[PDB]
């Protein structure tokens, strides 16, 4: 199965993601900062990081950031879901590396569509 | 006058928003999953979904009642209707109320008394609640981002005439500057121990508004790095 | 500077709780009310009801985008990115998307062109259809209390330069004095025919400033009793 | 069976009070405004109003004095359901003869049990 990391400080947000990432057969590893997130990438390379923005110790911003500053972290793909609902957030992320910015509120359906794109290229 | 500026109020604007968008965020998501769903949910995980539902929606109807209120407050119209309440049962009662809230951010809440119990005094019931809940929701939203030891204390005492209660953290403590102006509409501290934290800046604007209408008066005192204490005095008749 | 009175922002803060509250109330009945159901509901139904929290979310989502927009619009980061679009398409795309809510309310919603289509234009898609949605809900909002032939007309026209878009109504209309006032932010006209009509009065200041920003400009004509018809010019490129 | 008169402007909100007094076994008499149900009140006599403040046409408040200007209408019991979450509003309320005020957002389950008072007592 594809492994995906999933980050944000919501253990309610996760829950739900988590849910239907499962009903497609991807495990899922759960990180509840970016500090948490960049050291669960010691144990395991994720086929796909699912990253939220505004979170406590260390923000989505700084992690997609230090990301691109390791050979082995900078290829995996990561679509951001954050409720940071400006132009200006959305082009400094994808300026970051992101592959895809999502808004809040998201559908789950379009939300699994952008996952599976991605990880099926 | 010098008032409320307008920067003040567009970032409370936006604010507004971002603080309801995370309970929508939940109600819409958890909605779509169960009706797209339906075949692969088992009872106890349907349940647990629609539980969510209902108690997101509970936390969005709080942030309602929190501008309501500050626009009645802003036109006189809120009343407060004293009683005969025991202190230590309206406190404990606070305190159950923020525990779930508390948990999912690893801060426990404690309650002493310096006096024995019951402390009577004479105040609006549901408005000296609402007085503590929001203290101790401050305290587990400012509380210390990475620490084994978190906690918000109320501590209850009489003095001068009448009641004292003290809601003491170790969070991030407030810095000097910030400390006359925190209870003001709008106010929020904005540095990079905040940046995260959902809010409006009407809570403290709100506690103190009540505890003036009941004769009293709300100060504080706090240490950045190390915790406040928020005391709040109101006459006991 | 004469300003936005702090009455008009207090006004404007009682109104987003109460314009946010219907919708809340509605998610909340619906999905306390499937939870304690769940023996008593058929599937028909449950769905039936899920899929009103569903649309009750989405409501109250586009209620906080208007006060993110104007929060954007005040800071200035809002800003627009324009295409060729068929202005045709986008305006039968608009009212497509507020049919259900016209119908709610009784309200025929209508588009002609006095110009054959399409009709190209270099503009932002989503700012404009935007601008539609809200002159096309105010229409609908605002429309008469109890009449059999209540509508709402969008007129697509190619004038001096540019394109011109009117949107007509036959609802209650805008008294003279409020004329000049309607555009501003927090500005709702209070009157015995509008008491019950949620709303901000962000949403023709965040209109005004889209279009604007498109170097266009918008203005109004009324008569009280009648109708509004509001017009929208935007250059072409 | 009860008679239930239900007065709000919401077809949404109708539907699902309707519903949970449906459960109770009571029928259901609905009006989308407050001259709509005072215009019912020729066909019937419920043994409950449950009424909305903020309505085209006429108002609950409007409602409620008329209510109390003939004999018949005057003694059938009133709960107001409505967003208006003042100590004001529920004062004028009951003061033009509401037995009950309560506030939206409201619960089905304890909206039920004042119903079941109300009607019994
Ligand atoms: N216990 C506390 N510790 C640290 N800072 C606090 C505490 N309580 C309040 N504050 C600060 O005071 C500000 C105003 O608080 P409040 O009026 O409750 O508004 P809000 O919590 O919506 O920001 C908060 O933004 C925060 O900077
Ligand atoms: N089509 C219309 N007919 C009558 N009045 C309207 C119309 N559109 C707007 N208005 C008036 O303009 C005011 C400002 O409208 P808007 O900025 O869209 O705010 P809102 O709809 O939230 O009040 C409304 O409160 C209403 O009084």
């Amino acid at each position: 199965s594809k492994k995906v990391l999933l980050v944000d400080d919501s253990a309610v947000l996760r829950k739900i993601v988590s849910f239907n990432l499962k009903k497609e057969g991807y495990e899922v590893i759960e990180a509840e900062n970016g500090q948490i997130a960049l050291e669960k990438l010691s144990e395991f390379t994720p086929d796909l990081i699912v990253l939220a923005i505004m979170m406590p110790v260390m923000d989505g911003f700084t992690v997609l950031k230090k990301l691109q500053e390791k050979e082995e972290w900078k290829r995996i793909p990561v679509i951001v879901l954050t409720a940071k609902g400006g132009e200006e957030d959305e082009s400094l992320a994808l300026s970051l590396g992101a592959r895809k910015v999502m808004r809040k509120p998201f559908s789950p359906s379009q939300f699994i569509e952008e996952v599976k794109h991605l990880l099926n290229e | 006058r010098l008032k409320r500026i307008d920067r003040m109020k567009t970032e409370f604007i936006a604010n507004i928003s971002a603080e309801l968008r995370t309970p929508l965020t939940a109600i819409k998501a958890y909605a779509e999953t169960i009706y797209n769903s339906l075949g692969e949910l088992d009872l106890s995980t349907l349940k647990e979904f629609l539980e969510v539902i209902i108690d997101q929606s509970n936390h969005l109807e709080n942030l309602l009642n929190e501008l309501l209120d500050f626009s009645r407050l802003e036109r006189k119209s809120l009343q407060i209707n004293r009683e005969k309440v025991d202190l230590c049962d309206l406190v404990e009662s606070a305190v159950n109320a923020i525990k779930e809230f508390a948990s999912s951010h690893n801060v426990n809440v404690l309650f002493e008394s310096n006096v024995p119990c019951p402390v009577e005094a004479y105040i609006d019931p549901t408005r000296i609640r609402q007085v503590l809940l929001n203290l101790l929701n401050n305290g587990v939203k400012y509380s210390k981002k990475d620490a084994p030891d978190k906690y918000v204390k109320v501590i209850l005492d009489e003095k001068d005439g009448g009641v004292l209660i003290i809601v003491e953290d170790n969070g991030i403590g407030i810095p000097d500057h910030a400390k006359d102006r925190i209870f003001e509409q709008f106010y929020r501290v904005d540095s990079s121990l905040t940046y995260e934290v959902p809010g409006t800046g009407l809570g403290l604007a709100i506690t103190k508004e009540i505890v003036e209408l009941h004769g009293g008066r709300i100060w504080v005192e706090s240490e950045v790095g190390k915790g406040s204490r928020f005391f709040v005095w109101i006459p006991k008749d």
